[PDB]
Order: C-alpha cells, then structure tokens, then sequence
C-alpha cells in the first residue's frame, strides 16, 4: 500500500507514541458499543451489557492487544498486507463469517480512537495516511471472500 | 431511529461546539477532502487548498446546518427539506460520501472534545449523523 | 424517509399480496437461506429443510410483522418496539442480513406480482424495507 | 466462482432465454430509479426526472444492453472473472471512480429483473446460482480498488 515517505514517517512517529496496551481495547470496545450487532461474535467474552461494562472488560481489553499487534504487524511492512493477514482472513471469513463491512468499521473506529488520544497531533494529513492504512488492512482481512 | 438518550447526547456534546462550529465543520471537510479525494468532485466550484476562506465558510454552513437538526431532531424531513432537495435532487450525492463526512466529523469531535466523546456519545453521534445522512440523501418531496 | 407517493405504493403493491402473505414471506426466507447461506446461523433451532413447515410458518410471521409495519407506516418505531427488542437487543442481527432479506422479498414480489412491481413501486418497496430494516436494527429505547 | 455442475446448467439455460434487448435496459433503468444518485454518472444521457422517462430513454436502453453484454461474457468466463473485467474495472474505478457498493446494487437489480421476466421459473436455487455470479462480477469490477 502506497503511503508517501512523509506519510510513512508521520504514521510511524505517531504509532510510536500509541499505548500498545489500551488503544486496542478502546478500539474493539467502541466497535461493540457503536455497532452493537458485532457483540454476536463475542458471546464467550462476558458482560457486554453496558458501555461501561464492555469498555471495562479484561476480556475486550485482552483481545484488543491481539488486534493492535495485527495492525502494528501491518504497519511494519505495508507492501504485503495480503500475506500477513492471510491466516486472519481465513479465520474471520472462512471460520467466523464476519461480514467484511465490519472490517472497515473497526479500522474507522481505530482512527477515531487515535484522534481521541492525539487530538491536535492527529492532523488531517496524518489521518489521511492512517485512512490508507486501515483501508489496506480491511481489504486484506476480507480477501478470502474473494 | 434515535432514542431519547441519543437526542440527549447529541445536543449535550454538539452543544460544546459553540463558537468553534465553523472551525470544526471546516476541519471535518478538510479531513474528508484529504482522506477521501473522490469527494472533491462534488466541489469543482470551490477553492480547496488549506485555508480557503470558502471551505472555512462552507464549513460553518454544514456545522450550522447540523446545528439546525439537533433541536429539530424529532423532525428533520421538515427542518432539512431544503437541504434534502439540494443533496438528493440537485447534486445526487452518493450516500457513501455521507458516511465519509460523518466519520470525519466524529474524528474532528474526538480530537477536539475528548472529555465529551464518550463511547455512548460516539454511538449517539454516529446514529444522528446516519439519520441526517438518510434525510439528506432521500427524495421525499 | 418515505414520500407521499411511496406510501401509497407500499399500500397498493402490498394490497395485491393475497392471503399469499404466507407463501411470499416463506419464499423470501427460502430464497435468503439458499442464496446467502450465512443467514442460516440466525436459525440453528429451525428446520431449514426444503418444504419446512417451520419456515412456511415463519414466513407467515415475517409477512404479518410486515403487514403491521404497513399498517403504521408513520409510526414504525412505535408499532415495532417488540421486534426491535427481538432483532436489535436480543438477536443482535447484523444489518447486512436485512439487506439480503429485503432483496429476496423484492425478488419474490417481482416473481409473483409482476403487474405491481413497476420501477416506481420497486423504488418505494426498497425504501420501505430499508426503513423497517432501520427500525428493526436500531435500539430506540 | 464455483457454481456446482447443477447450478452451471441452470444458469446456462435460463440465460439462453433472456431478452437481450430489454433486460439490460430494464436493469440499468431500475438502478437509476431505485438509487437516484447513480444518475450523476449519466449526465450525457438525457432526461431522467421520472421513472417513465428513464425506462424509455434510448440511451438507457442502449447502454443497458451493453451491460448485459458484459454479464454475458462473465457467464462464459467463470474461472477468471478478475481478468475478463480488468479493463472495465480500471474504467469504473480509476477513470469513473464509481463507489463499488454500486456494482453490488446493479447486480442485485439485475437479479430482480430476472425474477420479473421469468416468474416462477426463477426458482430459489436458480437465484442462488445467479447471486454467486453477480457477486463474482461485482468483485471483479472492484478489483482495481483493493
Ligand atoms: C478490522 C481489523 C481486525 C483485526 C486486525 C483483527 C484481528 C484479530 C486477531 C489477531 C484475532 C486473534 C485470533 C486468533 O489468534 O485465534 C482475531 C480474532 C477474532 N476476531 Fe478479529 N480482527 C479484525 C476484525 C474483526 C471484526 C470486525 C470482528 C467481528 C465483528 C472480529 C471478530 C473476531 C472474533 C469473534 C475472533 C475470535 C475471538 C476468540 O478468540 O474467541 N474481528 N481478530
Ligand atoms: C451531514 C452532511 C451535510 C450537511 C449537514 C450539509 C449541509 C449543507 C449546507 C448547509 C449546504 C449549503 C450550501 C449553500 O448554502 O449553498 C450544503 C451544500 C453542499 N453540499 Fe453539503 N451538506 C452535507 C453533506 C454533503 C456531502 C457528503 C457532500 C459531498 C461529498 C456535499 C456536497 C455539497 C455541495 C457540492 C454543496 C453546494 C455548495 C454550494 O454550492 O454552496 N454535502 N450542504
Ligand atoms: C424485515 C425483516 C424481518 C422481519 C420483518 C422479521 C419478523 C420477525 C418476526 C415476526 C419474528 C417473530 C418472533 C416471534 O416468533 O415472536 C421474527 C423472529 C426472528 N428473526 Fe426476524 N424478521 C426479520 C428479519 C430478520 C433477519 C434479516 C434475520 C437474520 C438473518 C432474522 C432473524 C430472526 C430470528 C433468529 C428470529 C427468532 C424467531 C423465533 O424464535 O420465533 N430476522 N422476525
Ligand atoms: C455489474 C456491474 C456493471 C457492469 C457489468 C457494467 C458494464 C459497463 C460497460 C460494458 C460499459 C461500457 C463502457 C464503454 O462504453 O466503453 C460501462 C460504462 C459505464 N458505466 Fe457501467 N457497469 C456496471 C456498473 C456500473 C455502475 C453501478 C455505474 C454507476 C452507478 C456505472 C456507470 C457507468 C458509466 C457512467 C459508464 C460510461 C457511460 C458513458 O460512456 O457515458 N457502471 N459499464
């Protein structure tokens, strides 16, 4: 996926400051709250009854880390994203039949979470670059549907 | 369809916009134009580089048009009928672009009003933007 | 949001649906289950076999829920509260599935009531089903 | 994709009966009516301010029938759809910039026209077969987007 060099520096700089410990959780967590039908896929998790509930769940929060690493994975080498997520594609598409629209929704809630944590540092140019990234990651996740 | 709590969140959080209305709407549009360049094809008659006084201006216009709907929430087909006429019959704007701006607004809001952009609020604003999105892209004259 | 014309159309196309509400609701469900197999997971307890009594009977329920929606086309969130709870609160149905069933309802009606299935009415039924879809997938409490 | 041998025969017997003069035109016309924003991509076409105007619009009829032509080539090349629509893809995606969700819509409207022409002959299993075809074509036209 084609970020410019300055976009690449920009996303790498920012990712460097991310709390690889909570934002994954906030990303997954907001997904479950904002699109409540995605909770269907996590019943083995527990109390998703309230926003405070979902938000404050070691379950949603444990899982998030997995999510973040997959993104960092993707962030690392952005020229073969199809490859890195191949297993996750099979997993999500073949195994869990997650509708691929959902993948775009999570990528966008991640952008939301990043803007939340960086405010004015999450500038329009920097967002524009993360949009290329989450779009890249989403299309890879949904490739087994191809 | 909005709940009572949703209308509550939308007016309580959008209400923190205030003077910044113009700035946010401007920024949200800028974010959309840069992040999703195809959306620039609805604006040929616009100067679109950073600091266009025009984008800044037709930033306050969306923000206030948005201000419109948060208090006439219970009937936007009414309050926004001119805006529907514009977006759905004249320009024929593809609904996908409404989701992009909507997303860009959520970002602008999450960057500027952190204490306010709670998950419950986030959910309510997305619905609100979705619902005004449906109003503006439907021909119901 | 629906227009006047659209409103009378859902009424005038659905007027021709006989006591065939059962057959058609059933055929739409059958069409969904075969065309889009993932939809089957919302019904693990059902007998989904060809000619399934349970499906034919569910067709009827869907078709009469739709009936009631026609009956209060202007008060859907009101009339549909119980089913929103079922579909949005309980079932947690992904909205894409409503697009799939809506489409299959359209195909079914096209197939059986071709005289009614004009372009303008097709347009109206599509808006109508999306609106009941939005009511059914929204948490409005 | 892979239809079964059963599905393959049934789509290749229904298709041999299509009115290659109306169906295309009926599908496109319906697309512009049911989803009016698509009207934006047909500025050079003429009058489209009423359903009646649309369906009898000679440009809609004519182009619509080019469209059916494209689906026809699709049905003949179920194996590599990706390459068969490679040029159409660049056209719609990089020159036209049509949002890909709209490819899915045309595909489904085309199925509706099929139901409309063939009534009871368009059985649920025949539809299931055709849904695989239209999904396949949609994903081929959106291929230069990924
Ligand atoms: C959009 C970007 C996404 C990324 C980067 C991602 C990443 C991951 C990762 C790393 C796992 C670990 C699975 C394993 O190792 O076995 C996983 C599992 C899973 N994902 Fe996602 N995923 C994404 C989207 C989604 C969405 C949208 C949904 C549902 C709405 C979803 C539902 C699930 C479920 C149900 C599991 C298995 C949970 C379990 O272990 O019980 N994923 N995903
Ligand atoms: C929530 C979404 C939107 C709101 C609240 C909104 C509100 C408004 C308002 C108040 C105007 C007034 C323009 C005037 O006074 O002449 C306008 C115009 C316009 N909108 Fe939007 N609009 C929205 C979404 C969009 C989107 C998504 C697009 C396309 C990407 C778009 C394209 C345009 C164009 C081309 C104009 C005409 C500008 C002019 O000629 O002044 N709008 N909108
Ligand atoms: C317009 C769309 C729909 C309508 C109007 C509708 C209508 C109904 C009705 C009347 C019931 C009766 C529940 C009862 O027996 O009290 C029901 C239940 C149900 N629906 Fe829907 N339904 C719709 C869409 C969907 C879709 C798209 C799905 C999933 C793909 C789905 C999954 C279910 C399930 C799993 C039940 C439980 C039925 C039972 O246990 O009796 N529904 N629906
Ligand atoms: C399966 C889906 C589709 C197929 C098979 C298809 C097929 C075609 C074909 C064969 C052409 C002829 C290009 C030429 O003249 O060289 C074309 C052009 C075109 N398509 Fe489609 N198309 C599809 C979807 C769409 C959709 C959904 C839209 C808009 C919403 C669209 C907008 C256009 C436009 C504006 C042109 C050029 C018209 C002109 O020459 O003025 N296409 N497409």
């Amino acid at each position: 996926v084609h970020l410019t060099p300055k976009e690449k520096s920009a996303v790498t700089a920012l990712w460097g400051k991310v709390n690889v410990d909570e934002v994954g959780g906030e990303a997954l967590g907001r997904l479950l709250v904002v699109y409540p039908w995605t909770q269907r896929f996590f019943e083995s998790f527990g109390d998703l009854s309230t926003p405070d509930a979902v938000m404050g769940n070691p379950k949603v929060k444990a899982h998030g880390k997995k999510v973040l690493g997959a993104f960092s994975d993707g962030l690392a080498h952005l020229d073969n994203l199809k490859g890195t997520f191949a297993t996750l594609s099979e997993l999500h598409c073949d195994k869990l039949h997650v509708d691929p629209e959902n993948f775009r929704l999570l990528g966008n809630v991640l952008v939301c979470v990043l803007a939340h944590h960086f405010g004015k540092e999450f500038t329009p140019p920097v967002q524009a670059a993360y949009q290329k990234v989450v779009a890249g990651v989403a299309n890879a996740l949904a490739h087994k549907y191809h | 369809v909005l709940s009572p709590a949703d209308k509550t969140n939308v007016k309580a959080a959008w209400g923190k916009v205030g003077a910044h209305a113009g700035e946010y709407g401007a920024e949200a549009l800028e974010r959309m134009f840069l992040s999703f360049p195809t959306t620039k094809t609805y604006f040929p008659h616009f100067d679109l580089s950073h600091g266009s006084a025009q984008v800044k201006g037709h930033g306050k216009k969306v923000a206030d048009a948005l201000t419109n709907a948060v208090a006439h929430v219970d009937d936007m087909p009414n309050a926004l009928s001119a805006l529907s006429d514009l977006h759905a019959h004249k320009l024929r704007v593809d609904p996908v672009n409404f989701k992009l701006l909507s997303h860009c607004l959520l970002v602008t809001l999450a960057a500027h009003l952190p204490a306010e952009f709670t998950p419950a609020v986030h959910a309510s604003l997305d619905k609100f933007l979705a619902s005004v999105s449906t109003v503006l892209t439907s021909k119901y004259r």
